[PDB]
């Protein structure tokens, strides 16, 4: 499973670079579009581990996390707006 | 040859290609000038790439029972990475996040 | 080792954390203190067993166990409960989170009128004198 | 049922009414009915369960009828029972003065009381560590929310940083309890107590997790290196909900120590000179810090945090005397405390919270409440006619039978500054002559008047004719002159436990067999061992 | 058993007087005297002169309340009940015509009570409870006579328990030394003789427990001004109620404790220091109030000089010295009390010396003040002698023995000084003398110090009695007055005249020795040590003062470095059992350290959430690389559940961090740095080092044979330690219910006004319509979330997330309700979510009770329908579930918005 | 017919990994290459579904994105805001959209 290893390992540096986009980012919506593309990374990650360590309950987690990783972006933005809708 | 084979490799691609969109969609979060080039290109880049690797994990070890559990996964990534994106925009620009100065028309006015 | 460095890295996060200005700064350290927890009682499971113990007839000595699983499965509720009723508390007191407090005694007491009720027969035990 | 599968019923029956009571809630009349009644009979059942385990049988339920090692052992050895019935009484009576002073009314008291009791007895009979470690935050979880109830049915910033520091000293000890657990089941292979039934004088691995435990049972007991956070945290309370708290939270910490060292430790007398030299310094500096204050239910936090150290000493003595002294320390202290913060707390529900000298003459003008606070006071400052004599008297002698003199030293000398800052307290407050005072019982910050919060729904509110608790004279300041403002049902509660500290001084042979016979479950723990796995 | 009927019956007396008060005003003074006194000739004639009862008090400690009667005590006792009844008939007539006097009897005479308890005295801690009666019922003796004695009542309390608490360590000493707790047994231990390290420790803390109870040299300032009390209470503690409870201290240890030099010296020095600078401070003192107390301080340095002297002639004197002083003083004090009721002042301008008028109560404190002094024809010069005789052979060497005899010619130089500036001379009609009911019990000890003087015959065989059982020998005693010429009477000639020469010298010598003695005496010491006391306790509790978070934690993670110091050379580990590292776990380090980083350096609100949220998926990631699939559920969850309140309480405060000055996120940075280097080592030291664990194994084994399901984690959950579930189930309903409280009790902070600078007529602004996105994707989003929680809360026992990943899914849900809706009003949650939470712990703990059916509490009771194994752990799940959800939906509803729309 | 579904599928995963290489074209474009611009675009949509679908279908493209939606008409109309990348005329910008909305429409619909 070198390919997954592969996959991984490049998963990983993307999640670096949109973190350090997260640090330096200038407006504080930078801030939530980095948490996003890293909750997707995230995902990405917990499929790609779960064909590493073979596991048939992976996409539970997945069909979970895509519900997690979107109300817990839709807030930043309620978060960016100060609330306001 | 084999009816498993074809999936393995397809798997294997998928995955590399997933892997791939995901880092093209971090480096654009750093050469991009603007909040809305950056959601633009990640409501993309989040969903395809995100797709991408669940359905080539998927192939990796077909199981029977987690098909649905996959199905519902894809275009539930595709609809929250495009909504999400879109809402961050749109709080980026009631917050003020400032467009960048290379906007040669913007019909909508800051203030 | 890795189990080691992560509970580290949490537990110097939350140090650091909790030791600043501002409750949600805080509660952001207790959230990373209860996640250095639960690792850490995920780690004492042996933590080189890293199969889920879900089969229908688990293979001892290759699963992870499943006492320590349930052990932060119960921990990760107990915190969360704090963890709301903390973000709470960092709402209503003052007009900000501010946690740069003294002594806030004075506060809490009556207006003290000076003297106290026999102005004439000052204690000879107090230093004030 | 096997009369002890209804040992669960001590978590059963709480958890159960308080549910119920959560329902109903806007029925005062039902709920105050429902909670004494539960309260009585769980008192009843401690008493009743007292003579069950009177001869130094420990009697074991394993929940779920389990393999033995596999499920959460209810144990119950004459310290569980006895912590049982003394804190259940003081529930009661705690319980019986905030149903006068004016909670109880609000909203959520009555199923948060039976929720800490609950809890309470959940960290009580419990045999193993991790469930121990849950039912102390079922326990801590109700007790934020009555920091929250007042009289007033509203909160102030200084009652709410409290409350800030309480949770966050408090989370911070769980979840160091917390990782303690998780490195003993790291090391060794069970979080029973049982089980670990020497596992700390055998390796040093498990000794530093159990050292963390202690620890953090430590923080939570307000020991004197981390001692602030409670000298800071139960002043800026309800006054009847610290007097709750006095007798529950660092004295079921103080149980854990004591089960823990005793158990685990084995009592390895190797690591009992840190106990005496942390618990000398905490009896030490608490009082200290008493006698420093000038708040009359500031300078009784500081006093139980010198009597915690007090008390610990007793396991800092481990033997067959060292431990009675402790045991007998603990159950007469609680009792104390509990009728010392319940006559100062129905002097600020009345008088509202001044300092020192801002009252005088209460003594002339409330003698109930004057007796059952000077009772109470010479019974914490160790005075022969009372019950604290007993518990210092044998616990020097305890003192000086192990060697420790400078512990004895200790615990003989800062008995004159307990009584230098009770008879500051009885001088500033009761001793004077009755001066005129302003009818201001709230300060302001609590009222319902300087306060833009709806406040707690009051549950005495829908005659109409109260606005929150108070007797709105309806619709068809002024210094008050010295009178008698603290009736009978509030200086009741405080009296009772009053009686008690002397019945406990007088015949105090009958408390000191039982606290005998919980040592003999201490320093001996073969029979407990030999119940909990078997 | 009839002396503990004895003293049993002096507490009733005590128990009786309030009553005796109530119905006869003040006459209620005339039976206590005739049952206080009565008693006495009971104890001393009904009873053999040694008897020993003892009746169980308390086994354990192996204390019992066991009195004995030996002739010291058969003395003492006579000594204070007679004193007692004859103040009881004094007191009857001092006091006013009053209703109102039960706080006074019920106190004189519970202070004859506790004085009798202690005298009567044969175990050592039934000798401290009656200590410690006394010094209570004089503490609040004192407070009597309104507030102008509330602060000298304190420093008697004070000094007499200090004192009176030395008096507990010799006991405990003494109990744990000899094993046993009986003063007979005590005092003939051969301890004494065998190490005197430890005879003299017990004997100076024992000094140091009399020194208090009397007025001795350190302690001699309270007994001056507790003279603020009513002049009976002062006869009664002046004759014998508490300075006479030291001096049978000294004289009932004096049987073992004699012989030991420290003993010797303290007692000695110490008596004779206070006796001159007792009887010199009464020679200059002006009101007899203070007079007659530094006069009392100087009588009993006296009496503890000659019994520090610790030879048989020394006890005879020492006793029959202290029946001497317990009569004149006495009298004394009920004659000035007498004079001071027939005029109406002591001292408001002066008063012509008392034989203005003579006839009657002069000539008694003529009587009384001889004998004080010492004049030949009365008790006071005999006794006096014999204390000169005693002296003369004082331990030292044969050089101290005289010097002693010299001192005490100076004591009693000026004795004599002050006792005839008592009976004549300025202290600063009338012809109705003092009732013959009045004076009478004032005139009755000077009266018997005449007749006890020159009938000295009657004293040597109870005096005698009593000083061979006070010390082991005994000595030959008469008091006879006898006119042969011995030095024990050559210094009573001597003390005379220059007591004479000085009196009417007095006013030179008064003007010369005031300006150069500077204030060794005064109240203003011990009041400069509770003083000292109170500042230091300020400034120890000042270290903890202020209450905020970030210092109180500082003294916990000081206690961790410190346990972390001792266990990193405490721990060896032991080999490590596989290895704990896989090749897919440095990504997510990596990604942890990277999160938690960006956390810690987050200089904005929304920064800090967004890596909150991205260190809860790390740890999801965590907990399933290590196989945890339940539990990876419950911590996505819950990060997305903590992130949307997080959001909720965010909206109401500023933007960025309050920012914190540097040299101090230095220091917590570095104290940061050590404590994750602790616990890293800690668990990597701790934890991979064993097979499995014993009740792992079970799980593992026995989870499909005892409860039917595959999800170990969950049946471990909800079957095996349901305990532990039901508790974080009422735990979470509990948050809910107290969130509900904190939000009903302080109005939370409004959300924060930002000024969007976007002007009205533009599109991204009108919610209602632009929130169409949300609006949609949910209606594809609820049927889905409802049934993802139907699903996971009935798979839940062979597949992960039984209950807690159910209804946290359902609250995930309920967020995505709120933020769906358009504005504030329809975002709050219309369902009663308190009654939620009840039912759940209520379906809970019922669930949980209905296994008495079959076996015990929390213990499913599954039964098979056809081919489905249905267990009550899905009632459980259920009931869990509604508590989550209520707890949710309080969390949501309160917090969501301000809303303020429920009052009217 | 069971297999049309796999078909289906995988030209699916072609039509949209060309979508995939575009987005990675669209990291590694040069600076002053990139020519961001809003523009109001009339939707012709009638309910909620079909204006949201199609604001998420020009989202997921990789060279747009839908800031938001509103309607200043009576009830109908639905207006968006779409952000465009290296679109330099805004003519061009809408005339992408409104073949987007074409074959979305000719799509989803009787
Ligand atoms: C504010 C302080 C209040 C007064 C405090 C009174 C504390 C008195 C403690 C006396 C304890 C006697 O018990 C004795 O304790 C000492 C340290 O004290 C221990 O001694 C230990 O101390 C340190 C380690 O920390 C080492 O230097 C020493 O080699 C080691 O043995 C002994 O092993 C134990 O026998
Ligand atoms: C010097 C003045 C002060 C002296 C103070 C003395 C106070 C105590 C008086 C002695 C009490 C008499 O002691 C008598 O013996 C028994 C035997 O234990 C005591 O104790 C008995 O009664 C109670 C039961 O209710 C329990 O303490 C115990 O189970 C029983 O043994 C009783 O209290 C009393 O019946
Ligand atoms: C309020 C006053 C308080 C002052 C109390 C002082 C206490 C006085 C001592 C009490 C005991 C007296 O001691 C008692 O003395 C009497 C009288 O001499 C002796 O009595 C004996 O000898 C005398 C003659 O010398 C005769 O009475 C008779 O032969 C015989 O009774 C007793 O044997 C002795 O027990
Ligand atoms: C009320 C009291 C309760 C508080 C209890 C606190 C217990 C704390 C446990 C800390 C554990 C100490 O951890 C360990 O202790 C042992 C016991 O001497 C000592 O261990 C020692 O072992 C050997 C002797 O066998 C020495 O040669 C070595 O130098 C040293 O390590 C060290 O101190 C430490 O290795
Ligand atoms: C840019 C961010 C990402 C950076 C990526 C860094 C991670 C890459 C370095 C990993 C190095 C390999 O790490 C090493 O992996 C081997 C397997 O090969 C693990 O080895 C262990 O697990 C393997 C299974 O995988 C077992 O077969 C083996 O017996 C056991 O020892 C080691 O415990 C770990 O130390």
């Amino acid at each position: 499973m070198i390919v997954v290893d592969i996959a991984i390992v490049l998963v990983a540096i993307a999640a670096v670079l949109s973190s350090y986009r997260m640090i330096r980012g200038p407006h504080a919506g930078d801030r939530a579009i980095a948490a996003d593309l890293l909750f997707f990374a995230f995902i990405a990650l917990l499929a790609l581990v779960g064909v590493r360590v073979d596991s048939p309950f992976v996409y539970d987690l997945v069909l979970v996390a895509t519900l997690v990783g979107l109300v817990s972006a839709l807030s930043l933005a309620r978060l960016m707006s100060g609330g306001r809708r | 040859m084999s009816w498993e084979l074809v999936a393995t490799v397809l798997g294997s691609v998928s995955v590399l290609v997933g892997a791939v969109v995901f880092l093209g969609g971090a480096i654009g979060l750093l050469r991009f000038p603007d909040l809305y080039v950056r959601s633009s290109a990640i409501g993309a880049a989040a969903g395809l790439g995100l797709v991408f690797v669940i359905a080539g994990a998927f192939l990796l070890h077909p199981t029977w029972e987690a098909a649905p559990k996959v199905a519902v996964a894809a275009i539930l990534q595709f609809a929250s990475s495009a909504i999400g994106a879109m809402y961050i925009a749109r709080a980026g620009f009631l917050s003020g996040a400032a467009p960048t100065t290379a906007t040669r028309y913007s019909q909508i006015e800051f203030t | 080792m890795t189990l080691a460095i992560s509970v580290g890295v949490l537990m110097a996060g939350f140090v650091f954390l909790v030791l600043q200005r501002g409750m949600v700064r805080v509660i952001l350290g207790f959230i990373l203190l209860s996640h250095a927890a639960h690792l850490t009682l995920m780690a004492a499971g042996g933590a080189s067993r890293r199969e889920a113990p879900l089969v229908s007839d688990p293979d001892p000595a290759l699963t992870s166990d499943g006492l320590p699983q349930a052990f932060v499965l119960t921990a990760i509720v107990i915190a969360f409960a704090i963890t709301i009723y903390l973000l709470v508390l960092a709402v209503i007191g003052g007009d900000d989170d501010d946690t740069d407090i003294g002594d806030l005694d004075p506060l809490d007491l009556l207006p003290e009128t000076p003297g106290g009720a026999h102005p004439e027969d000052p204690e000879p035990d107090e230093p004030s004198t | 049922m096997t009369l002890e599968s209804a040992l669960t019923l001590f978590v059963a029956v709480p958890l159960l009414t308080a549910g119920v009571l959560v329902a109903v809630a806007s029925r005062t009349r039902l709920i105050l009915t429902v909670l004494f009644a539960v309260l009585g009979t769980q008192l009843a059942a401690a008493v009743a369960t007292v003579p069950w385990v009177s001869d130094g049988s420990v009697v074991v339920h394993q929940v779920a009828l389990w393999a033995p090692g596999v499920s959460i052992p209810f144990v119950l050895d004459m310290f569980s029972a006895l912590m049982l019935t003394v804190t259940s009484l003081l529930t009661l009576t705690c319980a019986a003065f905030a149903v006068a002073a004016g909670e109880a009314y609000k909203r959520f008291y009555p199923p948060l009381v039976l929720l800490v009791t609950a809890g309470v007895n959940g960290a009580l009979l419990t045999g193993d560590l991790f469930n121990f470690f849950v039912f102390v935050e079922v326990m801590l979880l109700p007790s934020y929310g009555l920091m929250m109830i007042t009289r007033s049915g509203r909160a102030s910033v200084v009652g709410v940083a409290a409350s800030r520091l309480y949770i966050s000293v408090n989370l911070l000890a769980s979840t160091i309890l917390l990782i303690g657990v998780a490195l003993i089941y790291g090391v060794t292979g069970t979080v029973n107590i049982a089980q670990l039934h020497g596992a700390a004088s055998e390796d040093t691995a498990v000794a530093v997790a159990t050292a963390l435990v202690l620890f953090a049972l430590a923080i939570k007991a307000a020991v004197v290196p981390v001692h602030g956070w409670l000298a800071r945290a139960y002043p800026k309370m309800s006054p009847a909900v610290t007097a709750m708290f006095s007798g529950l939270h660092t004295k079921i910490a103080i149980y854990a120590i004591y089960r823990i060292y005793a158990v685990i430790f084995d009592g390895d007398s190797r690591y009992l000179w840190v106990g005496v030299v942390v618990f000398s310094a905490t009896m030490l500096i608490g009082v200290l810090g008493a006698v420093g204050e000038a708040a009359p239910r500031s300078i009784l936090a500081f006093h139980m945090v010198s009597q915690i150290g007090y008390i610990l000493l007793g396991v800092a003595l481990f033997g067959p005397i060292g431990l009675t002294a402790g045991i007998f320390y603990l159950l007469h202290h609680m009792i104390v405390k509990a009728a010392l913060f319940l006559a100062i707390g129905a002097i600020e529900v009345r008088y509202g919270p001044r300092r020192l000298g801002q009252l005088s003459g209460l003594a002339k003008t409330e003698p109930l409440v004057a007796v059952a606070f000077f009772a109470s006071a010479m019974s914490l400052a160790g005075i022969p006619p009372f019950s604290g004599f007993v518990a210092k008297l044998s616990l020097i002698i305890a003192a000086l039978d192990a060697g420790q003199i400078a512990a004895a030293a200790v615990a003989v000398v800062v008995s004159i500054l307990t009584l230098l800052s009770m008879l500051k307290i009885w001088t500033g407050i009761f001793l004077g002559e009755p001066t005129p005072t302003d009818s201001r019982t709230l300060p302001e910050g609590l009222d319902p008047a300087h306060s833009e919060a709806t406040g707690i729904p009051d549950g005495r509110d829908v005659d109409g004719r109260h606005r929150d608790g108070v007797e709105i004279t309806g619709a068809a300041p002024d210094m008050v002159p010295p009178g008698r403002r603290i009736g009978l049902a509030l200086a009741a509660p405080a009296l009772a436990l009053s009686v008690v500290t002397l019945a406990l001084g007088l015949g105090g042979q009958l408390l000191l067999e039982l606290s005998g016979t919980a040592a003999a479950n201490l320093y001996d723990p073969t029979t407990y061992i030999q119940a909990v796995l078997g | 058993v009839t002396l503990t009927l004895a003293l049993a019956v002096a507490f009733g007396i005590a128990a009786i007087s309030p009553l005796l008060a109530r119905t006869m005003g003040r006459d209620a003074g005339w039976p206590l005297a005739a049952m206080l006194g009565g008693l006495a000739l009971y104890i001393w004639f009904a009873i053999p002169v040694d008897t020993v009862a003892s009746v169980e008090w308390m086994p354990a400690l192996g204390v019992e309340l066991r009195l004995s009667l030996d002739p010291l005590a058969r003395v003492f006792t006579m000594i204070v009940l007679g004193i007692g009844a004859v103040v009881m008939a004094y007191s009857s007539r001092y006091l006013g015509r009053g209703s109102g006097h039960g706080g006074y009897y019920g106190l004189m005479t519970l202070f004859a009570a506790s004085m009798l308890g202690l005298v009567l005295a044969d175990d050592v801690v039934v000798l401290f409870v009656a200590w410690e009666f006394t010094t209570l019922c004089s503490f609040f003796l004192i407070t009597l006579a309104g507030p102008k004695g509330t602060q000298p009542a304190v420093r008697t309390l004070l000094v007499t328990v200090a004192g009176g608490l030395c008096l507990l360590t010799a006991a405990a000493l003494m109990v744990v030394r000899t094993g046993t707790t009986v003063l007979s047994e005590i005092l003939v231990d051969p301890v004494w003789s065998a190490d005197p390290a430890f005879a003299a420790v017990i004997a100076v803390l024992i000094a140091m427990a009399a020194f208090t109870k009397s007025a001795q040299f350190p302690f001699q300032a309270w007994l001056p001004d507790a003279m603020v009390a009513a002049t009976p209470v002062s006869a009664y503690l002046h004759a014998a109620a508490m300075v006479k409870a030291g001096i049978y201290l000294l004289l009932r240890f004096s049987e073992a404790l004699h012989d030991v030099p420290v003993w010797n010296l303290l007692l000695i020095t110490c008596g004779m220091t206070t006796a001159v600078l007792g009887a010199v401070f009464a020679m200059q003192r002006d009101d007899l109030k203070e007079l007659l107390a530094y006069s009392t301080i100087s009588q009993l340095g006296f009496l503890v000089a000659t019994i520090g002297v610790g030879t048989p002639a020394a006890m005879v004197a020492a006793i029959i010295h202290t029946i001497a002083h317990a009569l004149f003083k006495s009298s004394l004090f009920m004659f000035v009390g007498v004079v001071d009721h027939q005029t109406g002042t002591r001292a408001m301008s002066g008063l012509p010396r008392l034989y203005r008028i003579m006839p009657g109560t002069a000539i008694g404190v003529g009587l009384a003040a001889a004998s004080m002094a010492g004049l030949p024809p009365l008790l006071g010069f005999v006794s006096k002698e014999w204390m000169f005789k005693s002296m003369l052979d004082a331990p030292g060497g044969a050089w101290a023995g005289p010097a002693l005899g010299a001192l005490a010619v100076f004591a009693a130089t000026f004795t004599f000084a002050y006792s005839a500036r008592f009976l004549l001379g300025g202290f600063v009609e009338t012809i109705e003398a003092p009732r013959a009911s009045f004076f009478l019990p004032a005139a009755l000890p000077a009266v018997l110090g005449l007749v006890l003087g020159l009938t000295g015959f009657l004293l040597e065989p109870a005096v005698a009695a009593a000083a061979r059982a006070s010390i082991g020998e005994g000595y030959e005693a008469d008091f006879g007055l006898w006119h042969g010429f011995a030095p024990e009477l050559f210094m009573s000639m001597i003390v005379i005249t220059l007591g004479i020469v000085l009196v009417v010298v007095r006013h030179p010598v008064d003007r010369f020795l005031d300006r150069e003695l500077a204030p060794i005496t005064g109240v203003a010491t011990v009041d400069a040590l509770r003083r000292w006391a109170i500042a230091g306790g300020a400034r120890v509790g000042d270290v903890t003062r202020t209450d905020r978070i970030s210092r109180h934690v500082w003294a916990v993670l000081l206690v961790l470095v410190a346990l972390a110091a001792v266990g990193v050379v405490a721990v060896r580990p032991e080999p490590e059992v596989g290895s704990p590292v896989r090749a897919e776990d440095w990504i997510v380090v990596v990604l942890l350290v990277v999160g938690t980083a960006a956390m810690v350096i987050s200089r904005s609100r929304l920064g800090a959430v967004a890596n909150v949220g991205i260190v809860g998926f790390a740890m999801a990631l965590w907990f399933f690389t290590l196989g945890a699939v339940d539990v990876a559920l419950t911590q996505l969850l819950v990060e997305v559940l903590t992130v949307v309140v997080i959001v909720l309480v965010l909206q109401r405060l500023p933007r960025a961090f309050h920012t914190v000055s540097r040299s101090r996120t230095l220091v917590s940075a570095a104290v940061a740095i050590v404590v994750g280097l602790a616990s890293g080592a800690a668990v990597w030291a701790m934890t991979g080092r064993r097979e499995l664990s014993d009740v792992g194994r079970y799980f593992l084994d026995n989870a499909e044979q005892d409860t039917g399901g595959i999800n170990v984690v969950n049946t471990v959950l909800v079957d095996y330690r349901a305990l532990d579930t039901l508790g974080e189930l009422t735990v979470l309903g509990v948050a809910g219910l107290a969130v509900i409280l904190a939000l009903h009790a302080r109005r939370a902070l409004p959300r924060r006004d930002v000024p969007l600078a976007v002007h009205a007529d533009s599109p991204l602004l009108s919610a209602q319509d632009n929130g169409v996105f949300l609006r949609t994707f949910a209606r594809i989003l609820g049927p889905l979330i409802v049934l993802l929680s139907l699903y996971f809360l009935v798979r839940g026992h062979n597949a992960p997330g039984g209950g807690f990943n159910s209804a946290l899914i359902g609250g995930a849900g309920i967020a995505i309700y709120y933020l769906r809706a358009p504005s504030d009003k329809a975002a709050r949650i219309r369902v009663p979510y308190v009654a939620v939470i009840a039912a759940g712990v209520i379906i809970g703990v019922v669930t949980g009770l209905a296994g008495f059916v079959d076996g015990s509490f929390l213990l499913p009771l599954h039964a098979y329908l056809g081919d489905v194994h249905l267990t009550t752990a899905l009632i459980f799940d259920v009931g869990v579930y509604l508590a989550v959800l209520g707890v949710i939906m309080a969390a949501i509803d309160k917090l969501g918005g301000d809303d303020r729309s429920d009052e009217p | 017919w069971p297999l049309r579904i796999a078909w289906f599928l995988l030209w699916f995963f072609w039509q949209q990994t060309t979508t995939s290489a575009k987005v990675v074209r669209d990291a590694f474009l040069p600076h002053a290459s990139i020519t961001p611009g809003f523009v109001r675009f009339p939707t012709r949509c009638r309910s909620e579904l079909e204006v949201t679908m199609l604001s998420s279908l020009i989202t997921l493209t990789p060279g747009t994105l839908t800031l938001g939606a509103h309607h200043p008409g009576e009830g109908e109309d639905w207006e968006i805001v779409v952000h465009g990348m290296y679109f330099p005329d805004p003519d061009d910008l809408t005339a992408s959209l409104h073949d987007l909305e074409n074959h979305m429409l000719r799509a989803i619909r009787r």
